């Protein structure tokens, strides 16, 4: 009926519904001015209300923006105040019409930018999957280093037994220091990142700049750690040959070209 | 010079060598005129002052009659100033036990505004406190660069490089209207700086710019040159954190060819991956006159208890200010998240 | 005070304050509706009021201009309704309140461009120091001649003793006619300029497009030349090395290259 | 000038350096002389220009 | 008069009008709200009015337009409704003061584009000989084919002997089908165009895509073609070497490059 009621003349009643995901996390508003039920799922109604400025498809990433304003205190938007989550909040935008149990999928997307405005409206930019196409795609250097993150689909390399758990002795503005981490050589920890649960299924990465003894220095602050929360920490692999055989013993996936050749081309002008 | 290499290609059985007599004119102030060359060369021979000169006189080559073409290299940085350097006990930065004699950037910018054969702006034009205290901080950092002029460009390009490549802002100052430069380092007292609030100063804050996390790189590419060769060469730096909640790699390639050292450029890159990565907040707040002083890179404190915004430091941006007729002082900050480390 | 007036609730009296400085001549202006004594010196007041659009440092030189907004007959700006003077006008900005001594410097630059929209009105566009730095800074070229301008401070060569004092005998719409140039060789000063004492210690400059016997070509016409003032004369310099060291026995700071090398590499293809 | 500024401008059709230095001396004077530039608003007494 | 009636302070009384010219054909219009005798022309007066925007000679081709507002009846316009003419129309504009027998030429130029942005009105862009100037000038490259248009200047082939005259047999949408080109080779027609009359002496033209048998196959459909008109086509040239001499016997004249060289250098790496 939904089709139906789109055509006909008189039982126009527009209604859109937003998702926002999160792995195993959902948040759910709608734009009316009662709570909607629909596939088991219902919809908050934000004191307010919700509404977006229109969807725009002309082939463009950069001017095809998908543009949601909603009070400050939204709680989806909440998160973005102090740091961006790690993950990106997939967005999900179904039409429906008050009566009827049908809506249809207009907008899928991710959280582009969040900003606050007005203390009483907070404006959230949504970008599609068409805007990732936009960085370079060469990836791809003749150099002596591995040239491959720890860890990627091309290093093989598992991480799951290099996994530390433990609880950090003290945090401080930019150091967290625990003495576990004591025990290992200087720099092992170094390029690797630091991930704890928030909520749920869902886990946030901090990298680490360098490794010394009993102290971490954590990139960006230490903002947000948990004082005594659980925190999963990993390894980091410099890219050298050496290190990448000595440590991980992963030299048959190095992708690294140690000493193949620096300059040495075939049309040069005197060999010796 | 005796350059004694008659035999470089094989010599006779080969293709020749280099041997001859190398004669080096710098172009200083009082240079005289050589005599051999004006003899050699005859007619009207100048001084040609100002400008390095060099008279090579031997075998260049055998066999065959093509000669092949060189390469030299050359330092340079004293010869410069005229004839008053600035500062010199700090002009120069030795790198790789001495190898490589790197100049301070800071003098680099100092000659281009002040040079007398570039833009030869008076010396009394510039405050020298600020600048005697970057280039303290440069030389303490062991932070030099080496460039070369062949594009002909505009100074505000080449200055631009520079100061992306130092990460520092020159801008004239309103109230006393000589130059000044400010480095973007994590080298202020919480307490002193100023604070500014609702019922402080501040009128109305307006974007917020939450930003992203989702986005931006995991892996970042970066090409600087080596002076001891002048090849081409390259480090990764890596942001493991991001790179394990990113679906798919992403990477991009940056230029730093001012770089002559690899940590010096992994030194820059760890900052600007931080930077990229970090999520900074961006706001456009609006203030009354308890804002008037401040100019371009000042950080300063701002607090904002019905927008939830605790205490930040943020940095100052462009600035747009209104004295006589609405009243309006705007300003556009940044959060502070500019720091270079020095391992 | 000045501070503390600024952060005052209800003391506000915000008066701008204008000087403009050409060597040893000042014009003071004040944009309120009473002269402003300040340092000793008197701020005039304009009939009709003086006032600006407000400043802007965003690093940008062509956007962060300074534009000022006065009657058309605003003596100051009159100067360029003819010609443009030689020296650039020197521009300070101060402000204070009205019954406080002090005052605070906010603006310091030069003209940069005035206009005359309306018989009732005038705007001045003021260019900060930053501007300079957009032109090419190469300054530097191989070729035979000498590439430097005479008296500059690569040439070292004195103009005082060259410098000739006349009074001219007669002013046409495009040349000065002299009897006592004419004792000198056609060309001699070709190249050079002529500066008078137009007020104070502040002259005008103008350059000779070519001198032949006892008339004067002057570039842009005589426009602006008193017809019985003193004026000072000095010669010019071809560039030649020959003209260089023949007239001014300048040839040691000689900057040019006249037989170095044309073409010659060391890696061409024949040499004979 | 306080200071030297230059500019290079090519002119790569000129075949010899007087018909240059004709042309330039010609730019020079245009760019130095300090033009006015006026834009008036006439009735239809401007119509053949 | 015309000049007098201009600078006259009383006797002002414009009036516009337009000349749209195709060859043999000519349509006449005034903006007035009564026909205008002029040159033993009489212009017709639109219901509604005809008006443009004004004339600008800045020496932009892309920003000197000329638009022209009529209802969206007009006569002249209605042609490009369907399709664009094949011939240009040229305009020119008069100007002419009612009472007075003489008129100034204002603007000259052809029809640019044509729109109907509502049913009461529609909107005329007008553009100059000036934007011709905008496509390139190489017109010139050395490879195997001829490298000219059968029939141009630069072929010198004339096309009259091979004129043939017929009446279509059956027109579908996209295929004109006769019986008499059923006896030529196939291809005979490839690269050719077909000509008729639309009115006076104006003819439209429309190239071949493909000729194969008794079926003709039109570039964009054959709309607008009448089902029982007279119908002249014309052959085409391939451009080959053979094909140019064997039919057209005009090698001579061959612009193209078969077998000079198709890489051979003089400054190479190895001749063998
Ligand atoms: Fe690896
Ligand atoms: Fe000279
Ligand atoms: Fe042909």
């Amino acid at each position: 009926s939904f089709n139906s009621r789109e055509s006909s003349l008189a039982d126009g009643q527009p209604v859109r519904l937003y998702q926002f995901s999160r792995g195993a996390i959902r948040w759910s508003y709608n734009s009316s001015d009662r709570d909607i039920t629909y596939q088991n799922q219902i919809f908050r109604t934000v004191p307010g209300g919700i509404t977006d400025n229109g969807i725009i498809c002309s082939g463009d990433p950069q001017s095809d923006q998908f543009v949601i304003t909603a009070p400050a205190d939204l709680d989806v938007a909440l998160l973005y105040k102090t740091r961006s989550p790690s993950d990106a909040i997939d967005l999900v935008v179904y039409d429906m019409h008050y009566g009827d149990a049908e809506a249809a999928v207009s907008w899928v997307g991710q959280i582009g930018d969040v900003d606050w405005p007005t203390v009483d409206s907070c404006r959230i930019t949504c970008v599609s999957e068409d805007e990732l196409m936009d960085q370079p795609g060469l990836t791809d250097t003749y150099c002596r280093t591995c040239t491959a993150i720890v860890g990627d689909h091309r290093c093989k390399v598992n991480l799951v037994p290099y996994r530390v758990t433990l609880t950090p002795q003290s945090v401080s503005a930019w150091v967290i220091s625990s003495g576990v981490v004591a025990g290992y050589a200087d720099g092992w920890f170094t390029g690797g990142y630091v991930e704890w649960q928030v909520d749920g299924d869902n886990y946030d990465r901090r990298f680490i700049e360098q490794h010394a003894g009993a102290d971490l220095h954590i990139l960006g602050g230490t903002e947000g750690i948990p004082a005594g929360g659980q925190l999963r920490v990993y390894p980091g692999c410099d890219g050298l040959a050496q290190t990448c055989d000595d440590k991980f013993s992963n030299l048959p996936n190095f992708r690294g070209f140690n000493a193949m050749q620096g300059k040495s081309p075939f049309d040069g002008d005197q060999v010796w | 010079v005796r350059i004694n290499a008659p035999e470089l290609f094989g010599g006779d059985k080969g293709e020749g060598g280099l041997d001859g007599t190398l004669d080096v004119l710098f172009g200083e102030e009082d240079q005289g005129v050589l005599p051999r060359l004006a003899a050699m060369l005859g007619g009207l021979v100048p001084a040609f002052r100002g400008v390095t000169t060099c008279f090579y006189s031997g075998l260049v080559t055998s066999v065959n009659p093509y000669p092949k073409k060189w390469e030299i290299l050359r330092r340079g940085g004293n010869r410069l100033w005229d004839g008053n350097p600035w500062y010199p006990e700090k002009q120069f930065v030795w790198l790789a036990d001495g190898q490589i004699k790197a100049m301070n950037p800071a003098h680099i910018l100092y000659l281009v505004y002040t040079g007398r054969d570039f833009r030869g702006l008076a010396r009394t034009r510039m405050d020298e406190a600020s600048w005697r205290a970057a280039a303290d901080t440069l030389y303490a950092e062991g932070f030099g660069l080496c460039f070369e002029w062949t594009r002909s460009d505009s100074f505000k390009n080449f200055c631009e490089t520079v100061k992306s490549h130092i990460g520092a802002e020159v801008y004239p100052n309103r109230q006393t209207g000589q130059i000044s430069i400010r480095l973007l380092r994590d080298d202020y007292n919480v307490a002193d700086l100023p604070l500014f609030d609702e019922d402080s100063g501040l009128l109305e804050i307006t974007q917020e710019k939450t930003g992203s996390t989702s986005l931006a790189p995991s892996q970042l590419i970066v090409k600087y040159i080596d002076q001891i060769d002048g090849a081409q060469r390259q480090i990764i730096v890596n942001n493991n954190a991001v790179a394990a909640s990113q679906g798919r790699r992403s990477s991009e390639e940056i230029e730093f060819l001012g770089v002559p050292t690899g940590e010096l450029a992994g030194r820059v890159g760890e900052r600007e991956m931080r930077l990229k990565t970090t999520g900074l907040k961006r706001y456009k707040g609006v203030f009354d006159r308890r804002a008037r002083s401040l100019n371009p890179g000042q950080p300063f404190l701002i607090r904002s208890t019905p927008r939830g915004i605790p205490e930040t430091v943020v940095r100052v941006g462009r600035i747009e200010d209104n004295f006589l007729g609405d009243g309006k002082i705007t300003l556009t900050v940044v959060q502070d998240q500019f720091n270079l480390p020095a391992t």
